[PDB]
RNA sequence: AUGAUGUCAUACUUAUCCUGUCCCUUUUUUUUCCA
């Protein structure tokens, strides 16, 4: 023991470590990612709640405000092309990702209060 | 026409509706306020990774859930048939084994959990229906002593298709309606009028120009049946091009040309698109069914018939209702289908009879004993009678032992448990006879193959609503000529049948009235009054009825609505009136729901509404487990009344996690519970529009009873020393035996039903304060009268 | 002694727990092997068209599922699973066959819940169990 | 619990099967059985209350049954507690046999 | 449950009364209680264990 | 075996499979089918319990070893009565000893 | 030195009662930014 007798906090923290390890191994089990849980780049924000009329150009516009962009990728419903009302947006700096985040969370653009969180993608 | 005044109003309706919803979301963006070094950043970036990780854990396992399901959902309809090749073949092996591996590498962990809580743990001092198979291995353990063909399907479909009473009648009927917009099409069941006709239309292209073909039915389950049937015919997937839309369940896609629905569903499509401009054709089935929704659609669609001649009116039904049908509908031509599979020998008693339930008994006795093979259908009036019936039948079975053969008595009605409904649908065990005891629920929409005998005692239990008393009484009623003919016609569908009328040719031909009174006369109409005044037709009198209600009935409706506050003192719409009218539920309920707004008992009043939507079947009360049943009931019995009883009951069920075995343990009809949950959830989906804030009473049932009053003040009685008697009319009522207050007998009473069974009755009753009555309705209830 | 025994029970319990825990994880590593070689063994005239059907169906399914969850929070959980439990529904849907049962001339030929031996009474006439003729 | 209490009370009435001249005290016990047969939840409330709070009981009477070759003690308990014990009897035996407390050599068993 | 254990054990300790003699049970068991079947068979299980040993 | 086959060929076990063995067996096979199987799957420890009733009731049970609802009904002496009459002589030889002919009842089948 | 207030049981009155009571048919109603 002593992976239990430390606190309650780090106890459930170890169990959350687990929950991660199991969900990862699980998602690789059902087979999505090639390499197991490689740490995600600090330089992309996943921005959902989006509009099918805001495009790569305009989103790269408004997120050109805080940092040098490397891209703006709204994933496309393939054979119809309609914007998925979310996006990935790609910065150069950690500071650029952060500075975009801490002003752009839950803001109203094109009359929709979109959400920004960092990228969870290992993709 | 008045049609044009209507659509005038209704296009402005859609305009003001959209603008209203937009205004309200602007209101909410107003009400809602949402505004938004080094080591600080390197601190929370670990915490943003904390949440990224964990929300990603749920998100990744959720996406695993998606593609997980998708592998098998994909291999359902491609693989098991076709000559498919290396790539997707190998990947089927892959996705097969791989979702197995996921389930397995999680079943491992759960195995750890359960195995390691199997163990012994010193106690610590701190101040599914198988009770008859767990008593059938008690005995076997006590008594042990050891020391292509899809094309073939299509061929079969067409081959049966060809033999309908309509397949040879195919072309000329097509050309006929090509002539006449309104064509009345009289034909009996089994003709396929519901199925083959819309096919014919579609293959003839009335769906071209992107148009649709509507088929309306009075019953959800019948619509689902019909839709399954015709989608199988059309060789496509049910839901994409052939679809059915019923309350709570869409089964359509933007490929849908053939759209099936209810009569209230079509009225509500007029709540969407007054013109039905995407529908080229509406085929209304079985219009004889006499529902308020049928009798409203008739008027509305007749308006549309005069206004939209490129549009098509098809109204098919079962019986001789074509006289009034055409006559109201400007005497449309009537295309006759001859359709009746096999014959019935219809017998009469010698005489009139005194004891017709017993006569039922002894009839089926003789029939079973003497007859050749064949299943039997017998009618009764309803529940108590019907179980008494099976009582008698199975008792005589007990006495007559092996002298007779196996008599599968099966009762069937509307509220009895759904497993017990299904049980009749199994194929009969060889050599035994199956007799179904039924109510007029077995008139229609239930298809029991094998029934070769049919017995009618010639009755029914019809509701009768007198408005002069506000009283609707579900009482005995000799059933109509149309009834007896159709009850008989229920037979024969596979072979020669017999129909034993418990009454003579004399009474039959002579004292038989043709039709049940078209519903709108006999029923209470509060919500349909509410509806046509939600559509705004201010003159409610010269409106285009098929059969108007008595001016009496309408006057009562108007007073109802005004007193409740839906009407101004001149009879038009308040914001109260409209906001309640959007609700597909009675105005009394609606007033109570609005009262939750004032009393901050939102959730509780919501769940109450959800209960009164369906109550009539809540608690199963079997004879063979009466006491344990009364007990799992008496458990919840709360102080205050039946409504908060229901509240806690639902609360505890969902508390159990929507558990079915929960209601199974606690003697509750799962059907009632779960449909009530659905009606509450869609109520909540209405709740944003009706502008209700999601609130709890915080355990304050005083607010609850008060919102109940603010809704149901009309539905009240007081103590009199000569019994419990109304507040207004001082007509004399009684309490239902099964009331949570039935022995409490309160001084100031609220009810929800008003019937007069064997004596005057009232259901879903509660104890109130007369003071809340001067709180709520000092204009309707004055003090001196309390 | 009761305290001492409580402690020894718990200590033996968590020892054995941890042993079986580690063994479970080893099992799981073998299953990790199973999955990797599973996709490996996988990767290497109807299938091409059924395959455009694969992505057609699955991808419009993702369309409808995303759009469900987007119009209503889980309208997927408000449509698709809730499609498939109620009975009249299933009967209309032609789903087939959705334990031993036997003849009813068998049942209820005796009724009662007490032994007939009257609970130790003797003076009552219960010898034979059929009236004489 | 209503199955377990129905079994309890059937067992208790088996004493008075004949319905003789019994006495005051047996008349009163039969009254208790019938009212707890009618309202099976006032009963179970009472039972679980007893089981939770009571630890000082009334007194029991004794007497002997003479079998001519030896005597047998026969104990007479008060009807309220007789009902709470009848129930506890049934409950413990049901649970013990479901959890498999008694191994198979303990033998007045129900199987033979 | 320590509640039921205490009810049973305190119910065996009563006052036992014949015509005019009274005493208090403190040592053995009243066999005329209704759970006394359970108590006798559980105790007999413990003594089966002393006779056979845990291994056999 | 027949129960397995009734599951495999999915038939219903009919009266013809069980009229042959209908009171045979030990519990008895006709206990499988009694009315109250449902609440008697909850009566455990009934054998010990009838043993121990002897310290609770002042009377002595001669069938302490069994239970009619649970063990079936394990003896049938209905032909004892018939052969007793044929051995005493038949109803006519038997009522030459009684006051039957002095009642002027016309025949003895009705006597009650 | 007799107030009303009462959840007081007992006593009492009307040739005042023991004969004035009980379980529902059928079924339908549009919906909205996900994150």
């Amino acid at each position: 023991d002593d992976f239990k007798g430390r606190s309650a906090e780090e106890v459930e923290e170890i169990k959350a470590e687990k929950e991660a390890k199991t969900q990862a191994i699980l998602l690789e089990m059902v087979g999505d990612l090639p390499d197991a849980d490689i740490k995600p780049p600090e330089n992309v924000l996943f921005v959902c709640k989006l509009n099918p009329v805001t495009t790569d150009e305009d989103l790269e516009i408004i997120f050109s405000r805080f940092g040098p962009i490397r891209s703006c990728e709204v994933i496309r419903d393939w054979k119809t092309g309609e914007s998925l009302c979310y996006a990935f947006i790609e910065f150069e700096k950690e500071e650029d990702c952060e500075k975009a985040f801490f002003k752009m969370d839950n803001v109203l653009i094109d009359d929709r209060r979109i959400h920004v969180d960092f990228s969870q993608s290992v993709a | 026409d008045e049609w044009e005044r209507t659509e005038r109003e209704r296009l402005q309706d859609l305009e003001e509706r959209d603008a209203f919803a937009e205004r309200v979301r602007q209101r909410d963006k107003d009400r809602t306020r949402n505004v938004l070094a080094e080591e600080d950043r390197k601190a929370m970036v670990p915490e943003l990774r904390k949440k990224s990780r964990r929300e990603y854990l749920a998100k990744r396992e959720r996406e695993k859930l998606e593609d997980l399901e998708a592998e098998l959902a994909d291999e359902e309809f491609l693989f098991g048939d076709v000559e498919l090749s290396r790539h997707e073949r190998q990947e089927l092996k892959y996705k097969r084994r791989v979702r197995d591996l996921a389930r397995e590498y999680r079943a491992a962990g759960e195995q750890e959990k359960l195995e390691a809580t199997n163990r012994y743990h010193m106690p610590k001092e701190t101040r599914p229906g198988e009770e008859q198979r767990r008593w059938e291995e008690a005995r076997l353990g006590a008594a042990s002593l050891k020391f292509s063909t899809q094309a073939q399907q299509k061929e079969s479909i067409q081959a049966v298709r060809r033999s309908l009473p309509v397949f040879p009648f195919r072309e000329e009927l097509l050309a006929a309606i090509a002539n006449h917009q309104v064509l009345i099409i009289e034909g009996e069941t089994g003709s396929g009028k519901t199925t083959q006709i819309p096919q014919y239309l579609f293959e003839e292209g009335y769906t071209n120009k992107g148009m649709k073909i509507a088929c309306t039915q009075p019953r959800r389950v019948a619509a689902m049946s019909v839709a399954a049937r015709v989608a199988r015919e059309m060789g496509v997937k049910l839901g994409n091009e052939v679809g059915y839309s019923i309350r709570f369940e869409d089964c359509t896609s933007e490929r849908t040309v053939l759209r099936y629905m209810t009569d209230g569903m079509l009225l509500r499509e007029f709540l969407s698109e007054p013109d039905l401009a995407s529908y080229s054709v509406v085929m209304v089935d079985e219009a004889h069914e006499r529902t308020l929704h049928t009798d409203i659609l008739f008027g509305l669609i007749k308006d549309v018939a005069r206004f939209r001649p490129e549009l098509k009116v098809l109204v098919a039904s079962a019986t001789m209702d074509t006289a009034r049908f055409s006559t109201f509908f400007d005497d449309a031509p009537v295309f006759r289908i001859p359709g009746r599979r096999f014959p019935v020998d219809i017998f009469y008693t010698k005489a009139p009879e005194a004891d017709y339930l017993e006569a039922c008994v002894v009839s089926v006795l003789q029939i079973h004993v003497t007859q050749p093979p064949g299943d039997i259908l017998v009618f009764l009036t309803g529940q108590e009678e019907i179980e008494a019936a099976c009582e008698m039948l199975q008792d005589r079975c007990r006495r007559l032992g092996s002298k007779i053969r196996e008599l599968l008595v099966l009762p069937i009605y509307a509220n009895l448990p759904s497993d017990m409904q299904a049980r009749i649908f199994q194929p009969t065990p060889p050599g035994a006879r199956k007799v179904v005891v039924a109510t007029n629920i077995a008139e229609t929409s239930l298809t029991i193959e094998g029934i070769i005998y049919v017995l009618d005692p010639g009755f029914c239990k019809q509701k009768s609503y007198n408005p002069r008393t506000g009283m609707e009484s579900l009482t005995v009623t000799p059933c109509s000529k149309a009834s007896a003919n159709q009850r008989a016609g229920r037979a024969g569908r596979v072979a020669a049948g017999k129909c034993f009328r418990l009454y003579t040719a004399w009474a039959y031909q002579h004292e038989l009235e043709e039709t049940t009174v078209p519903e709108i006369q006999r029923t209470s109409l509060g919500n349909v009054v509410l509806l046509l005044k939600s559509l705004g037709i201010h003159d409610l009198m010269h409106f285009d009825f098929l059969d108007p209600p008595p001016y009496e009935t309408l006057l009562l409706a108007l007073e109802q609505l005004y007193a409740l506050g839906a009407l101004n003192h001149l009879g038009e719409l308040t914001t109260s009136g409209r906001k309640m009218a959007e609700l597909p539920v009675d105005p009394m309920l609606s007033k109570m729901i609005l009262a939750s707004e004032k009393y901050s008992c939102s959730e509780e009043i919501l769940t109450v509404a959800a209960m009164l939507s369906v109550n009539n079947s809540i608690f199963y009360r079997p004879k063979d487990k009466v006491v344990h049943a009364d007990n799992a009931r008496v458990n919840f019995f709360l102080p205050g009344g039946d409504h908060l009883v229901l509240l806690n009951v639902y609360t505890q069920w969902a508390e159990s996690g929507y558990s079915s075995q929960w209601c199974y343990e606690n003697f509750v009809q799962f059907r009632s519970m779960r449909r009530a949950r659905d009606v509450r959830e869609q109520l909540e989906g209405l709740l944003e529009r009706v502008e209700v804030g999601l609130s709890s009473c915080q355990g304050d049932y005083i607010r609850v009873r008060k919102a109940i009053t603010a809704g149901y003040f009309y539905h009240t009685a007081r103590l009199t020393r000569s019994g419990y008697r109304t507040v207004k009319q001082q007509q004399t009522v009684f309490i239902h035996p099964n009331s949570s207050l039935f022995e409490q007998q309160p001084r100031w009473l609220l009810y929800h039903e008003l019937v007069l069974t064997t004596k005057e009755f009232m259901r879903q009753v509660l104890e109130i304060e007369s003071s809340w009555l001067l709180e709520v309705a000092p204009h309707y209830y004055k003090a001196k009268e309390l | 002694a009761d305290r001492k025994a409580r402690e020894a029970v718990e200590m033996r319990a968590q020892v054995e727990r941890k042993m079986a825990q580690k063994e479970k994880e080893k099992h799981e590593e073998k299953l990790r092997e199973m999955a990797q070689k599973a996709r490996e063994r996988r990767a290497g005239d109807g299938e091409a068209r059924e395959r455009d059907e694969i992505r057609h169906d699955r991808r419009k399914e993702r369309q409808h599922d995303r759009n469900l969850s987007r119009a209503a929070p889980d309208k997927r959980s408000k449509l698709q699973r809730n499609e498939n439990r109620d009975i009249s529904e299933v009967i209309a849907l032609g789903v087939p066959n959705p334990e031993v049962q036997y003849d009813q001339r068998l049942f209820n030929q005796s009724k009662g819940m007490d032994s007939g031996f009257a609970g130790g009474e003797d003076e009552i006439y219960n010898v034979y169990d059929q009236a004489w003729r | 619990d209503t199955k377990l209490l129905i079994l309890a009370l059937e067992r208790l009435k088996e004493a008075y099967s004949v319905k003789s001249r019994l006495n005051q005290s047996q008349r009163e016990e039969l009254g208790l059985i019938e009212q707890a047969y009618d309202n099976p939840h006032e009963a179970l409330s009472r039972i679980k209350r007893h089981l939770l709070t009571q630890r000082a009981f009334k007194e029991v009477g004794i007497e002997f049954m003479d079998l001519y070759s030896h005597l047998v003690p026969v104990y007479d308990v008060e009807p309220l507690e007789k009902i709470t014990d009848a129930y506890l009897d049934q409950y413990l035996w049901y649970e013990a046999d479901k959890r498999r407390l008694f191994p198979p050599w303990i033998k007045p068993a129900d199987t033979e | 449950d320590h509640n039921i254990a205490d009810y049973m054990t305190a119910k065996n300790n009563v006052v036992i009364n014949y015509k005019d003699m009274n005493h208090t049970n403190s040592y053995g068991i009243i066999r005329g209680l209704q759970f006394a079947s359970f108590i006798v068979q559980y105790y007999g299980l413990v003594m089966d264990l002393l006779v056979l040993g845990l291994h056999r | 075996l027949k129960r397995q086959e009734a599951i495999a060929q999915n038939r219903r076990l009919t009266l013809e499979d069980l009229e042959d063995s209908w009171d045979r067996g030990i519990p008895r096979i006709n206990t499988l089918f009694q009315k109250d199987r449902h609440t008697l799957a909850y009566d455990k420890g009934w054998r010990v319990r009838t043993d121990f009733k002897q310290y609770q009731v002042l009377k002595q049970n001669p069938f302490w070893w069994t239970h009619q609802r649970h063990d079936g009904k394990l003896w049938n002496l209905n032909n004892y009565r018939t052969d007793m009459i044929q051995a005493l002589g038949g109803v006519e030889g038997i009522l030459e000893h009684t006051l039957f002919k002095g009642t002027y009842f016309p025949t003895w089948e009705g006597l009650f």
